[PDB]
């Protein structure tokens, strides 16, 4: 098919289009990564020693 | 040792991961095909049967 | 022998790029002059573009 | 890692150190003589021993 | 119109060395390749003012013919070329400042030339002198040689 | 007419990618359901009330509740006045109760009133339309009955002539000018369908709506990579702007082509090189989502309006790197990009 | 002008639009329609309308007329009706995707999939005799473009393949409304094709194009006239060319 213009070919961006298992073991990774990355750059946001002269 | 055992798994386990999925992709292209002659074949039965009880 | 290239090699080097520093304003004057040419007869040929 | 993800249930009490960052950067002497000098310098003393791995 | 050539800008004029400032030397090639599109941009002729079809198109005369009688005689004077002589002051100055290298080291090349004059008088027979080749290799005060 | 400006609006997904002009005609694509009606009241509540001259709005096949909704939400904001004569806005309404012989002549009535103020007066009128799917359709039924064979999907053969017979009057001419905002019903989700991939050849600013970015909570769910304008051009807004937009759009759509790696690998294997430019496009993503203020019902916040100044400085310092240093959610739903850091310590002092 | 010994170029902006205004016309005065609502002698529409086109002998004047049909696809699918009849007419296509509009290909011309079957007898000698090492070039990189995204672990022949492949794209990208000579675009691709660019960053392409191209029209003056009238490149002129990028690439960082 894809060896001609005539056939289907695909795109970038077609694994999360789909939805199905792959599409959503994407979406579910790429959250329990970036949560524990808003852990870790808040509680080392907490160590500004003005606030803490302030506490 | 250990990561001469590794690599070498990671190069099976990536070669059946392409067969399988170039297995599952023919099966699909069929249903595909006979599904894109189903449906120019459904509408021009449309355009045929509106044209003849007019 | 090294050292007495190293005389020559300054009075070559010094000559070029002091008339590079004559040329280099010679053009900013021709360019502005053009420009002077050109300008003048822009302003009076809107006013023969204007009352048509 | 994945030694440590998987015995987390079952014998997460019976840890001693955990190395991570292996396998990215192919493995030299020197971390060979990291390892070794953190399982000295630990405070357990202990009198034998065994290795697992696949050859 | 008016213009003149130039010389080479290929292997000195770019190499200026300044104390590390190659950077004034680059600036100074960028000037002119600036400059000769801009000149490159309009020609030296600019275009024709036709007067005849002034009168006619624009009919209503008097102030189209007043503006016409006046920026017809007009002047255009080109800027003034001041800092023109004073750029071209340094560098007779520096010039004569270059020409330093071609007078103090010329002796200093002469005096290296007839050191290897005498450099081959010293060498002599293998069984010369324990004077004569005591000017190349050295001899000094007491303590000295420590090893 | 030839000239072209731009119209600010304050929303910062619009005035950044796909600005919108003065005198220009522009279109709401998108679903049922993802906020098209919303995003048209959005711009009768920024921009009718700073603009000069009169406005007319026509609905054309649409739920009469929400015709009740527009009387209502009119008279308490002073712009319909019911004591005398300082009105500023005129209403046609035919909706879809009606028979589909006065679903197809209401829009033709709507921009009869709006070529009075353009043509025989000189005022700068405004023309906001939904929807305009209703137009097609309602012609497409009483089609069958006056003798015509259908053509493709089941559409009168006479679509594109009085589709083109409508939108030619609604245009910017040497008396007058005419904005026009249009929302566009496609019909499940599919911008091939012959009546709404017709239009497009009608419109300078494309606005395409997606359901895809509504279920993340991104709102308002506009597509980046499939909106345009004609003036996006660095000639017009100058190169500042543009080497802004185009930087925008490189940077989301090599984030597409990286999600398929991480189905497979995972995301703690990539490099952590490409750990950063997913961490910088997710950023960005989040930024774009703006409360709107007359959506407060729905949310509970307060209605932003950023100006267009602050957009481009907003976007360049995430591209830049300057704000590695927060997680993502400091961005979400905020105003200009100093609420950006402000909201950000706040989230810090409850763990 | 094709009748009187002249030459003429012909622009259709767009060919989609009319098999639809044509359909219309059929469907109101009762013919017999086809797929997708079309009458039966669609073909017979275009064909008679692009074989108008010919290059006519000296016998009869040796005129010209050359057709640059405009085609919009729905959703990319060639396979339709109108566009599959337009491209068994016609000789070439120049396939422009959407993808590579937004990664910053513009113009986003797919070399994968447009074609030309009068093939290099188009091509004036100077400009066949780089890009025909080019057209390889390029297509040995296509075939490599999926281990871009993790390779660091490869061949050194291998890393040269990217490393040309992404440099000689940068000199295929061109803003709006700047159209070129063929006597300076001969000399970009020769600057590249040889190898005088691997060293310089894939970033400062576009930087160092700009800034080459306005050396070469002041101070090269005298070399665009001798591959503009020669018509080919010869051996006087490649020597000449080559120390004109080892001059310009040595000062260049400034
Ligand atoms: N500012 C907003 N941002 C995101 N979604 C919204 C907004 N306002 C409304 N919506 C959602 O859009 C849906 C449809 O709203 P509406 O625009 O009235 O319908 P439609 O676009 O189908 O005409 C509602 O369910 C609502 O949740
Ligand atoms: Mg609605």
């Amino acid at each position: 098919s894809s060896d001609t213009p005539e056939g289907v070919r695909s795109g970038a961006g077609a694994v999360r289009d789909a939805g199905g298992a792959f599409g959503k073991k994407e979406q579910a990774d790429e959250e329990r990564y970036f949560r524990a990355r808003a852990r870790e750059q808040l509680a080392a946001l907490k160590k500004h020693h003005e606030n803490e002269i302030s506490h | 040792e250990s990561t001469t055992s590794e690599q070498s798994a990671r190069m099976t386990a990536m070669d059946n991961a392409s067969k399988n999925a170039s297995e599952m992709i023919d099966k699909l292209t069929l249903t595909f095909n006979r599904t894109r002659q189903a449906v120019i074949t459904k509408e021009l039965i449309e355009i045929i049967s509106g044209a003849a009880a007019l | 022998i090294d050292l007495e290239k190293s005389q020559q090699a300054l009075v070559q080097k010094r000559h070029y790029l002091f008339d590079v520093q004559r040329n280099n304003i010679a053009m900013a004057l021709e360019v502005t002059y053009r420009e002077r040419l050109h300008r003048v007869y822009k302003e009076i040929k809107n006013r023969l573009d204007y009352h048509i | 890692d994945k030694i440590r993800g998987i015995l987390h249930r079952t014998h997460s009490d019976q840890f001693l150190v955990t190395f991570k960052e292996v396998g990215r950067k192919p493995p030299t002497f020197g971390d060979a003589s990291v390892i070794a000098l953190e399982l000295l310098n630990s405070g357990y003393e202990f009198d034998e021993g065994s290795i697992i791995f696949n050859r | 119109r008016k213009l003149a050539l130039k010389a080479i800008d290929w292997v000195a004029f770019g190499e200026i060395i300044p104390r590390n400032q190659k950077a004034i030397a680059n600036s100074l090639k960028s000037w002119n390749e600036t400059l000769s599109t801009r000149l490159a941009a309009l020609p030296e002729k600019p275009p024709a003012i036709d007067w005849a079809y002034y009168k006619a198109t624009v009919a209503k005369a008097g102030l189209v013919d007043d503006f016409e009688k006046k920026f017809n005689a007009l002047k255009v004077p080109v800027p003034e070329d001041k800092y023109t002589a004073l750029v071209d002051a340094e560098e007779q100055e520096d010039v004569k400042r270059c020409a330093e290298f071609l007078s103090l080291s010329k002796a200093r090349i002469e005096a290296y030339e007839k050191e290897l004059e005498k450099m081959k008088n010293i060498i002599p027979f293998d069984q010369m002198t324990i004077e004569d080749l005591n000017e190349v290799f050295p001899e000094t005060k007491l303590d000295k040689k420590k090893y | 007419s030839v000239e072209q400006e731009i119209l600010v609006t304050g929303i910062k997904v619009v005035d950044l990618l796909a600005p919108y002009a003065k005198g220009g005609k522009i279109g709401l694509f998108g679903g049922a359901g993802v906020g098209k009606t919303v995003l048209i009241m959005e711009l009768i509540n920024n921009v009718a009330k700073a603009h000069g001259g009169y406005s007319v709005f026509a609905g054309v096949g649409e739920r009469t509740r929400e015709g009740n909704d527009l009387y209502h939400e009119m008279i308490e904001s002073g712009v319909i006045n019911l004591k005398d004569a300082t009105s500023k806005v005129a209403l046609v309404y035919g909706q879809m109760n009606e028979p589909p012989g006065a679903r197809a002549r209401v829009a033709l009535t709507g921009l009869t009133v709006a070529e009075y103020f353009r043509d025989q007066e000189g005022q700068d009128v405004l023309l906001f339309i939904d929807n305009i799917f209703r137009f097609t359709q309602a012609g497409s039924e009483v089609s069958a009955l006056l003798g015509r064979i259908p053509s493709a999907v089941g559409y009168q053969p006479t679509l594109a002539t009085d589709m083109g017979t409508m939108q030619e009057r609604i245009t910017t001419t040497k008396k007058g000018s005419i904005t026009s905002v249009q929302a566009i019903y496609v019909p499940a989700d599919d911008l091939t369908d012959p009546a709404p991939a017709t239009t497009f050849a009608h419109l300078d600013a494309t606005t395409v709506l997606s359901r895809a970015i509504a279920e993340l909570g991104i709102y308002p769910a506009v597509d980046p990579l499939d909106s345009t304008s004609r003036i996006m051009d660095p000639n017009i807004v100058g190169s500042e702007h543009y080497d802004v937009a185009r930087g925008v759009q490189k940077i989301l759509q090599d984030y597409k082509s990286l999600q398929d790696i991480i189905a497979i690998l995972g995301m703690d294997e990539l490099s952590e090189e490409d750990k950063l430019t997913v961490s910088r496009a997710r950023k960005i993503q989040r930024f774009l989502s703006q409360p709107f203020q007359v959506a407060e019902v729905f949310t509970g916040h307060l209605g932003k309006l950023v100006p267009l100044k602050e957009t481009i400085k907003g976007f360049q310092q995430i591209l830049a790197g300057e704000y590695d240093h927060l997680p993502e959610q400091a961005f979400y739903m905020v105003g200009p990009i100093e609420e950006a850091v402000a909201k950000a310590d706040k989230l810090a002092e409850e763990h | 002008f094709r009748d009187n010994g002249k030459h003429a170029l012909i622009i259709y902006d767009d060919l989609s639009k009319q098999a639809v205004a044509y359909r219309q016309m059929s469907l109101l005065l009762r013919r017999p329609p086809g797929r997708e609502a079309y009458p039966g002698d669609v073909f017979y529409l275009h064909s008679r309308l692009l074989e108008r086109a010919a290059k006519m002998n000296d016998a009869f004047g040796g005129g010209s007329l050359t057709a640059l049909p405009v085609i919009e696809t729905q959703a990319g699918d060639v396979s339709a009706y109108i566009p599959t009849n337009v491209i068994s007419i016609t000789d070439g296509q120049i396939f422009l995707e959407t993808e590579l509009f937004y990664k910053g290909i513009r113009p986003a011309i797919n070399v994968g999939l447009s074609v030309s079957r009068v093939g290099s007898a188009a091509q004036t000698r100077a400009m066949k005799q780089v890009a025909g090492t080019m057209k390889l070039e390029l297509a040995q990189y296509r075939e490599v473009a999926a281990f871009a995204q993790f390779g660091s672990d490869l061949d050194a022949a291998t890393q040269q393949l990217l490393s040309r492949g992404v440099r000689l794209t940068e000199l295929l990208k061109q803003g709006q409304y700047a159209p070129m000579a063929i006597e300076e675009q001969v000399a970009v691709i020769y600057a590249g094709v040889r190898g005088y660019l691997d060293k310089l960053e894939p970033s400062k392409i576009t930087k160092f194009e700009n800034a080459f191209l306005s050396h070469v029209i002041s101070q090269h003056q005298a070399l665009l006239g001798k591959i503009r009238a020669d018509g080919k490149i010869s051996e006087e002129t490649d020597a000449k060319l080559k120390e004109i990028v080892t001059n310009f690439l040595a000062g260049f960082e400034a």
